[PDB]
């Protein structure tokens, strides 16, 4: 494994007879620019009135169980971790929550349930913000519960809240909840271009390493690589904002320049794990436990977008997986790694190719693969991989976790034209601008996998 | 053939 | 730009390797593989061994030789 | 836990799921590492 | 910060204990009137706008009064210790994958059922003994967990060395192994942290965990790497953001239930609770019984809170002039 230099690119300030092409040459021993517009285009988009920062709806779950702060005997001394039985012979004693969440009457079980079962007596006491419950067992049981089951950290969840039949008055309530809210951010680019038809003085030459070693269209270039800022600010943008609203930054003419994260920070907040050896111990037991909670059993399609040679690294590495299978013999029959083509050469003629492109986990999980063609740019990513390529090709990508009914990340735009467009004739400067923003509404349904060697 | 959508573009967009 | 180096180095514990830079000094020669090369997230692996210069009169003679051996892995 | 089904006589190195034979010496890959036998 | 009430609960903050009506003159103010017959109890305070009055306690119709102190409403953070299993290894066998799961388990939600995965792994090698292994699993555990980009601070990590034994070598994603320079490391200590809080719109929760681990296999077998017992905690959450919650909730009994709601057309309520000092809480609790028929009783309280620098001087005079005053046998913390 090892490069041999095929080109090198020269600022121009360091340096007719006929033709045999009307059309230039380019060579393939030259690195080629990439758009982002393959993978920018690949999400929707929407239109907003005004550049004001915009928030919306967030709704959680309901399902709770309180944690345990202390447990103490009936003369208020505290339980510790090596104390004896709490509660023999149904003696009464306080069980101390953050919260007031049971009520009177009602059974609550430990971390063990149903079989240390708790029966409160009484109203909350309060003890600053913390609730005394003096609770008496409720399962017969004469020996008590062990002190290892009334420690810091126990989650306590309600159970009913049982009466006698005859002459008995009320216990038990009822619980409610509420839901939060999320913002996002806005940012707007600025361009400019001291210009016709010629170039200007950002030149560089490329030339190639062969044995024996125009007129520039301005009006495209400003566009392409304005195209290219808008571009880099949607997807590879960061946030210079406070935890107290505050930006930390300050442009020319006093005001703050205010920037928010593009795709790849705000994506990148959850379900981002930085691995230096790539492992289907590792993924296959991170796409299951994400899907074990979160995803039903039809619903478990995981497409990975990776770049070129992450792919070859998830070849090789199946393939890894695939030839510790002492159980299974794998055939020619049926996966056809050498098949019958035909050829002028010989009668029965054969061939030779094969490549794992999915692998699927128990319990429905199908991890599935697909080539991205932006993770390879030379430009960009310069950290460079043993094995080949840039080291962000073999960073893999989960978009799309489930379904959702509404898109997850779709593209902000102004209504109509929000791209500006400005000359000024002295000099003759080209100004341009434009404002944008991509918002991700939940960033736990966007997994990521990064080598360590792009971190920190 | 100019859907709601067009009208608004053609709106919405500025005559500036 | 002025004179060609040819390199023998040892990445640690990964292999060995043979490398061709083009500088003024020896020690740009480590800078342009140590930022250039393969181990770029990995640089303080890179152990140059030995640095000499291409140099022309004879212009047939071996400049690099570093084999990995089946006792040496 | 491992099988290896093949034999492969060869100067050269086998892959890592073959058993290397050459000239009077048995060898098998274990823990990364090619292991003779006697 | 939503909290549950018997009924009615008011909060009067005493930054300064008086002796007398016209001596109430700073915001925070308080002195406890009573009569000579001690049969009514009541909290003469300071507001920013004048000088206000409490309920009216019947002191024959109070029910419990109990002063809880600073350090019972610190929260006590979680540690997990995390060492190599004994019956296993106590040396990390080369070649096979060390991947730690932590397994949280309230991520955005109020519930269980929104749980959080962040990993560590690491590939030991030949010459790699137990400390060398800590080295690289927390700083593997620090780069997915604490980077700059992240949302909250979940968990910190923490070695120990064995030499010292008493004293957290923090590791963040900055933190690279060159800086970690000690030979026997023991332990690997994840604890969790602080999350943020405004007061009224977000309550202190915290987001528990458990390290899991995955298996290897060491002889041919299947067996789970490593031990995560739960050790002592050895740092506490101050009482100020709680209590400076409490009073957003009990000034609204007393003054407008419409917090900043339509925002230019409010009532600002003006709060005299620092958030950032802890304070001494005494709930006293008490109800009233009508006149004929009207038995059924009101159960009210009345919250008041004072800050103490180490040994508790301002709550424990405060109990001494309502028991000089009312006549009650409140306990002196």
């Amino acid at each position: 494994a090892g490069k041999l230099g095929k080109f090198q690119m020269l600022g121009f300030q360091h340096w007719a007879p006929q033709k045999a092409t009307n059309l230039m040459v380019q060579l393939l021993a030259f690195y080629r620019g990439k758009s982002l517009d393959t993978f920018l285009n690949s999400f929707p988009t929407r239109e907003f009135e005004d550049d004001n920062e915009y928030y919306w709806d967030v709704i959680g779950s309901s399902r709770r169980n309180i944690p345990l702060v202390e447990a103490r005997d009936e003369n208020g001394v505290v339980v510790a971790a090596n104390a004896a039985n709490v509660g023999v012979g149904t003696s009464p004693f306080y069980l101390v929550f953050p919260e007031d969440w049971f009520a009177d009457g009602e059974v609550i079980v430990g971390n063990l349930n149903q079989v240390y079962p708790f029966r409160i007596l009484g109203d909350a006491r309060m003890e600053g913000t913390n609730a005394v419950y003096k609770v008496e067992l409720m399962g017969g049981n004469t020996q008590g519960v062990p002190a290892e089951r009334l420690q810091q950290g126990e989650r306590f969840s309600i159970e009913f809240a049982p009466v006698e039949k005859e002459l008995s008055r009320k216990v038990g309530d009822v619980r409610f909840t509420s839901p939060v809210s999320m913002r996002n951010e806005w940012t707007t680019i600025r361009i400019q271009h001291k210009v016709g038809n010629k170039l200007n003085k950002k030149l560089a030459m490329g030339i190639p390493m062969v044995r024996n070693l125009w007129m520039h269209y301005v009006d495209w270039e400003v566009e392409l690589q304005f195209d290219e800022y808008k571009n880099n600010a949607m997807a590879w943008g960061t946030s210079n904002r406070n935890l107290n609203g505050e930006y930390m930054n300050f442009g020319k003419s006093g005001n703050a320049i205010k920037t928010g994260a593009g795709i790849f920070e705000q994506t990148e907040v959850a379900n981002t794990m930085y691995y230096n050896t790539f492992s289907l111990k590792l993924l296959e037991d991170a796409l299951y436990e994400l899907s074990a909670s979160k995803l039903a059993m039809d619903d478990r399609l995981f497409v990975i977008k990776t770049g070129e040679r992450g792919a070859i690294q998830f070849h090789k590495e199946v393939l890894k997986t695939v030839s510790g299978w002492t159980t299974f013999v794998l055939d020619n029959n049926s996966t056809r790694v050498v098949e019958k083509v035909q050829s002028r050469l010989h009668s029965n003629a054969l061939s030779a190719g094969f490549q794992f492109v999915e692998y699927k986990a128990p319990n429905g999980v199908r991890v599935r693969l697909d080539v991205d063609p932006f993770y390879d740019d030379p430009v960009r990513n310069k950290i460079l991989h043993p094995m080949g390529g840039v080291a962000f090709s073999y960073r893999y990508d989960i978009w799309y976790i489930g379904t959702m009914d509404q898109p997850n990340i779709f593209k902000c735009k102004i209504k109509g034209d929000n791209e500006y467009r400005g000359y000024q004739w002295g000099s003759a400067v080209i100004h341009r601008m434009a404002t944008l923003g991509v918002c991700v509404l939940d960033p736990t349904r966007t997994m990521s996998l990064i080598p360590a060697i792009l971190q920190g | 053939v100019l859907s709601p959508k067009d009208i608004k573009y053609i709106e919405t967009m500025p005559d500036y | 730009a002025m004179q060609l180096w040819v390199m023998e180095y040892e990445v640690t514990g990964i292999g060995k390797g043979c490398a061709m830079c083009k500088a003024i000094n020896p020690q740009q020669a480590e800078m342009l593989l140590k930022s250039n090369g393969i181990y770029n997230g990995s640089s303080y692996l890179y152990k140059v061994t030995r640095i000499e210069q291409v140099i022309v009169p004879p212009c047939n003679g071996l400049m690099a030789e570093q084999v990995v051996t089946y006792k040496d892995v | 836990m491992k099988t290896l089904r093949t034999l492969k006589i060869s100067p050269n190195a086998p892959d890592i799921n073959s058993v290397w034979l050459y000239k009077g010496t048995m060898k098998y890959f274990n823990n990364g590492e090619w292991e003779t036998i006697g | 910060m939503v909290i549950s009430i018997n009924q009615v609960r008011q909060l009067y903050v005493a930054k300064a204990l008086k002796a007398n009506t016209a001596a109430l003159t700073t915001a925070g103010d308080i002195v406890p009137k009573a009569d000579t017959a001690k049969t009514t109890l009541y909290f003469q305070s300071m507001s920013p706008a004048g000088i206000v009055a409490s309920d009216k306690i019947n002191l024959k119709h109070v029910l419990y009064a109990k002063a809880t102190p600073s350090e019972a409403l610190a929260h006590k953070l979680v540690r997990y210790s995390v060492t190599l299993d004994a019956d296993v290894s106590a040396t990390p066998v080369a070649g096979q994958n060390y991947i730690l799961r932590l397994a949280f388990r309230q991520y955005i939600g109020l519930s269980e059922e929104d749980q959080y995965f962040k990993y560590g792994e690491v590939i030991a090698r030949s010459g790699m003994t137990a400390s060398d292994f800590y080295k690289k699993m927390a700083i593997s555990l620090a780069k997915n967990l604490e980077n700059k980009t992240e949302s909250t601070p979940l968990v910190n990590i923490y070695l120990i060395s064995a030499a010292a034994a008493s004293t957290d070598v923090p590791v963040t994603s900055a933190t690279k192994e060159s800086d970690l320079t000690a030979t026997d490391y023991n332990q690997i200590i994840i604890e969790e942290t602080e999350q943020p809080w405004v007061l009224g719109m977000m309550p202190q929760a915290f987001i528990p965990f458990t390290p899991q681990f995955l298996t290897i296999t060491v002889d041919g077998e299947d067996r789970l790497w490593g031990v995560a017992t739960v050790v002592t905690p050895t740092k506490t959450v101050p009482d100020g953001h709680l209590i400076a919650d409490l009073e957003y909730f009990c000034m609204g009994a007393r003054g407008d239930i419409y917090r900043g709601m339509g925002y230019p057309n409010i009532i600002k309520t003006t709060y005299l609770v620092d958030p950032g000092a802890v304070y001494d809480v005494l709930d006293i609790h008490y109800f009233y019984t009508g006149s004929n028929e009207s038995v059924q009783k009101s159960e009210k309280t009345i919250t008041l809170v004072a800050v103490d620098d180490g040994s508790h001087t301002a709550m424990n005079a405060l109990i001494g002039a309502i028991n000089t005053a009312s006549g009650l046998t409140i306990a002196t913390l």
